[PDB]
């Protein structure tokens, strides 16, 4: 242990020190844990369980009572402070959390869990991240380097060198609890082992495009930022590429009562640089514009001032030139007004034309188009019809979903373009070979307010869950192999899968919804008894809502991996439709400007497209997904958990509801539940002897001869050439009868 | 797979794939003959042009419609349409995409029955379906309820639908169309 | 807690809380039934509607009434009828709220049974009561004596009281009602 110097406390304790920590009193009869109501559980001491009713005293001194079915035995002495959660003998929900409780007390911030890798951010300074200690430990192999980000590093290293294979790490957490400098830290690791300085210049642009106030967080991040770290052929560090998935142009135009859109018309609308507001002509009052005023005006989440100027720093300093950041800028600005746009039925016809002039009249002169041309396209959509041209009649609604679905595209592809940009700017002249991949994503956000875009959280979660369900599944049935322990083939993706059909196949909530908005008469109740009579009773998922302390609103209810969860229906339809105009894209390509970039392209075997109309959002995020999915299964995965210890900045202290919660959304009780189906405890024979053998004092014929004389069932264990398998009940067994025994 | 719209109408057969905003092939449903007799040698005519093209030739053929007033009265000429639609003008193979044809309300039974056998064994389409176009066009216009009058080259109609629902002791035929108005 | 006051009536189901100045829950008792096939697609037409939606479908739906004089005719549609008044118009769940029903004097035992037990059975509605329409007018007029005319849509009839207590061999019931003079 003298290798890790003085970070080793941290890494691990000494084993004289647990020694000394594993002899406290603890009676395993009365000892169990109790239900809670300030918390899910507590540490109490039972009397007795006189009947139906048990008298608890807790560390608090309460004394009350609860039902005799949901006790559950808590964790002996010689299993505390456990590093891997797949050993523990007896694998309960709280268990895991006062674990991690008692071990974030003694400051063990890593943890193995089995597959996963829990590290829970201090918010003190350690000595763990000493270069030191990165030099110090190249040499030591997974299994006995004790938990830390570098041991999953050096093996993903290691396979990527041996296997010849391409590696990927997942990483999961709030945004601000520290996964950027988590990131920052990895990708020095990569580094020591052989562009970090550029990776940070070229975050906050980022950041500053990606993120946007929520209830939970006020630095959320909704895109799916992944970065593919490539080497050389000599296994040397050769250079960078990043790209963007799964971003969301809902929250561009619709945003919810208590929370904010993008941070960008925020920075924008700041007062310390008038050059722009005075050049673009931006009124300096956001409660003056429909797209922001909407939702919540502005909080104290950051400073907008400073982190503009950063940011326009950041651009500064990089490969572009500042005709391209006041491109963006007036871009950003003409997005900004096209929610002055209004319209008037016509009197004498059913197409409505404008009423108002001035606002189309700015922004045409912002993107250097025609007024009279933008309106006329927009009123008057031009199609190809055969081998000519006619023109569509649009109401005020469905030009009011174009103008809406043009400023969502424009944006995605004004993003797309930046992130290229970075790409190439990013990018050097080494060669590509086999790289290992990044992946951050947004978590499983739970409110009492679920809605469309929690939903597609949610159910891109599930599918990234039910990947993760079918590797540890693969894995284990390769050390089942390995051991010649065979059995329960069953794989574990259909279970979760079931939910998953519920969603994206034919038939499905999505699907049945993409339908319906192209339905011309379409409204929520329509909706609501559609999904009713399609799924009420026939699926195994869908169920009715639940009211609880008066909540405002539930319309249905869905079963996940992470509990039941309910959404309101009311505002779905209006949003999903995304139909985009074709002429003016055209004139956007005809445009003077550098937005024809961006919109350079958009819509012998005869394949067919699809039409402007039958356009929505719930489509595309499939899609893209899938695009997703096809490329992340091409490398084997491996998964780094973040959890917040307490929602306050004080350390020490944690707030037992929010673990509950983020053990919930990250899967972890998915995967102890899925290891205790089986035989998650697993014990050498070496081990097993020379602990268990003075039970019945006197290698195949002595350990059936000891078993035999246990009242061991046969199916409770799994007898093997190298390990042998036991049940949780078998180990809580034996430590009562050794118990007894001495 | 990809659904496929084809609408034979009456003077003007329109086809596309599903899920477009306007029908890819437009075109004269016309078969023309050469009437006369041909000099040259090794040009080789072929003896039946069809759609478009027969409109290029169209001073040395004598140009027949197979439908009079939305029936078909010349199958062999409705087989050669429907293929120079499915072959030379979408250039797809019907064996893999379900089709969906449009036919007018109040006609005799064995036009569709025909029409189906045709399109079930001559082509093998996987699937398909026949529709009424007033339902259709109520549907383009964004409506669920009205009466939708329909008058195309063959025959004009009037059907009402009210909230989906419609009244077929209320549809009225009329055989009056633009054939009728040219001549 | 509170109780529950529902009016089947005939012709108008009106029902509310106990205490209220007014009924909270006025409707026709009818139900309508769609009488053509439905031609458009994926709309998803519901093949009964109840209550005040009838009304807004008078032209493409027959309508029936499931109380004909008095007594219950259609107990399904009784049922719905029922169903709707619980859960849509006044959106109360009926499982923990005691009700209150009245009916016309002179009427088959059988059909008082049967609503009990739907009732019971059904809803199961923790209890109910079940009253003459005759006395609660006359609690109504804050009178204790004095002849009642309760002349409704389906029934018509007297009943004298005098200082509480109802004389039986004086009620009188006729069957011409609002629905007679409407015919
Ligand atoms: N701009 C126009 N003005 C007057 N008549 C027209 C015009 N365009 C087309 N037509 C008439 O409409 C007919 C085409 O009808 P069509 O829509 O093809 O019917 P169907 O759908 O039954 O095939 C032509 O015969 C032509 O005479
Ligand atoms: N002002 C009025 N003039 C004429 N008829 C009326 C008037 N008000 C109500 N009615 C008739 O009374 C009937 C409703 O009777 P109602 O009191 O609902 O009986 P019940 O209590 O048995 O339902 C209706 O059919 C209606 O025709
Ligand atoms: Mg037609
Ligand atoms: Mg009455």
């Amino acid at each position: 242990m003298a290798v890790f110097g003085a970070a080793a406390p941290y890494l691990r304790k000494s084993e004289k020190e647990r020694l000394e920590a594993q002899t406290r009193p603890f009676d395993l009869k009365k000892d169990v844990f109790v239900p809670d109501d300030k918390q899910e559980f507590v540490k109490a001491k039972i009397v007795s369980r006189e009947g139906g009713k048990v008298t608890a005293e807790t560390e608090y001194g309460k004394t009350v009572t609860v039902k005799e079915d949901q006790v559950m035995q808590q964790n002996p002495p010689k299993f505390d402070k456990i590093e891997d959660m797949a050993m523990l003998t007896f694998l309960h929900e709280p268990a895991v959390l006062y674990n991690l409780k008692d071990r974030y007390g003694s400051w063990m911030i890593y943890t193995y869990s089995g597959l996963f890798c829990v590290t829970v951010n201090p918010y003190k300074w350690l000595p763990v991240y000493t270069p030191e200690v990165v030099a110090a430990y190249r040499g030591k192999k997974r299994s006995e380097a004790p938990p830390h980000i570098f041991s999953i590093s050096d093996n993903a290293y290691q396979y990527m060198l041996t296997d010849r294979e391409n590696q990927s790490i997942l990483i999961t957490g709030e945004s601000g609890a520290g996964k950027t400098v988590n990131t920052k830290r990895v990708i020095q690791y990569f580094a020591v082992i052989a562009l970090e300085d550029q990776i940070i210049q070229a975050n906050p642009a980022l950041e500053a495009f990606g993120n946007a106030k929520t209830v939970r967080n006020d630095n959320s991040s909704r895109f799916g930022k992944f970065i593919r770290i490539h080497f050389g052929a000599t296994g040397k560090l050769a250079s960078a590429d990043i790209e963007t998935y799964l971003l969301e142009k809902s929250r561009v135009i619709f945003q919810l009562k208590a929370e904010r859109d993008y941070h960008i018309f925020y920075q924008i609308l700041s007062n310390k640089k008038p050059e722009l507001l005075d050049m673009l002509l931006i009124t300096n009052n956001p409660y003056d514009y429909a797209f922001i005023s909407q939702g919540e005006t502005t909080v104290a989440s950051i400073d907008d001032a400073e982190e503009l100027m950063a940011t326009d720093n950041a651009f500064d300093v990089l490969g572009f030139t500042s005709e391209e950041k006041n491109s963006m800028y007036k871009l950003t600005g003409a997005i900004m007004h096209f929610g002055n746009m209004k319209f008037k039925g016509g009197g004498g016809g059913g197409g409505a034309e404008p009423d108002g002039t001035e606002e189309a009249d700015k922004s045409a002169y912002l993107m250097g188009l025609n007024s009279a041309d933008l309106l006329k396209g927009l009123c008057h959509p031009r199609v190809k019809v055969g081998n000519e041209y006619v023109t569509k009649g649009q109401n005020v609604q469905q030009v009011i979903y174009a103008t809406g679905a043009l400023a969502k595209a424009v944006y995605e592809r004004m993003f797309n373009w930046m992130v290229t940009r970075i790409n190439a700017t990013l990018e050097t002249k080494q060669p590509r070979q086999y790289f290992i991949g990044v992946l951050d994503i947004a978590g499983f956000e739970i409110f009492d307010f679920n809605s469309f875009e929690q939903l597609c959280i949610n159910f891109t979660n599930e599918k990234l869950q039910q990947f993760f369900n079918h590797h540890m599944f693969v894995l284990e049935q390769e050390e089942y192999k390995k051991e010649g322990i065979e059995w329960t083939f069953i794989d574990f993706g259909m279970d979760l899968q079931a939910c998953i059909d519920l969603i994206e196949k034919p038939m499905g909530i999505m699907s049945i919804l993409e339908e319906e908005c192209m339905f011309p008469k379409a409204t929520d109740m329509t909706f609501k008894a559609k999904l009713f009579d399609n799924h009420l009773g026939k699926s195994a998922n869908f169920q009715k809502p639940r009211n609880i302390k008066g909540k405002p609103e539930a319309h249905f209810s869905l079963i996940h991996y992470a509990g039941i969860v309910d959404y309101n229906i009311i505002g779905w339809l209006q949003k999903n439709k995304d139909p985009l105009n074709e002429t003016v894209v055209g004139l956007y390509q005809k445009s003077s400007l550098k937005l024809l970039s961006t919109l350079f392209a958009n819509y012998g075997k005869g394949k067919a497209k699809k039409g402007s109309s039958f356009q929505t959002v719930s489509a595309l995020h499939r899609e893209n997904l899938n695009k997703l999915m096809t490329n992340l299964r091409s490398t084997h995965p491996h998964f780094v958990r973040c959890i917040i210890p307490n929602e306050t900045k004080s350390p020490g202290v944690m707030d037992n509801p929010l673990v509950m919660h983020q053990l919930r959304c990250n899967g972890v009780l998915e995967g102890i539940r899925i290891c205790r189906k089986g035989f998650p405890n697993r014990i050498l024979y070496g081990d097993f002897r020379q602990r268990y053998r003075i039970l019945n004092p006197a290698s195949r014929k002595g350990a059936e001869k000891l078993l035999s004389s246990l009242d061991i069932d046969h199916n409770q264990y799994k007898f093997g050439h190298t390990k042998v398998f036991f049940k949780a009940g078998l180990l809580g067994l034996l430590e009562e009868m050794r118990d007894e025994r001495l | 797979t990809t659904a496929l719209v084809c609408d034979n109408g009456s003077g003007l057969v329109k086809a596309g794939f599903a899920g477009d905003d306007a029908p890819r092939a437009v075109f004269p449903s016309i078969v023309g003959r050469p009437r006369h007799q041909g000099v040259m040698v090794g040009m080789g005519q072929k003896d039946s042009y069809v759609g478009d093209e027969a409109q290029s030739k169209r001073g040395i053929l004598t140009l027949k419609y197979p439908i009079e007033h939305g029936i078909i009265t010349n199958w062999d000429d409705m087989e050669k349409i429907w293929h120079h639609t499915f072959y030379n003008e979408l250039r797809v193979a019907p064996e893999e995409h379900p089709t969906l044809l449009t036919e007018a309300p109040l006609n005799p039974k064995a036009n569709r029955e025909k029409m189906t056998q045709i399109m079930f064994e001559t082509f093998n389409v996987p699937a398909m379906y026949v529709a009424i176009q007033a339902v259709l066009s109520l549907y383009a216009s964004g409506r669920t309820t009205g009466i939708v009058l329909d008058s195309g080259d063959g025959v004009t109609h009037n059907v009402p639908i009210y909230e989906g629902y419609a009244l077929p002791h209320a549809i009225m035929r009329l055989d009056l169309a633009g054939r009728d108005l040219t001549d």
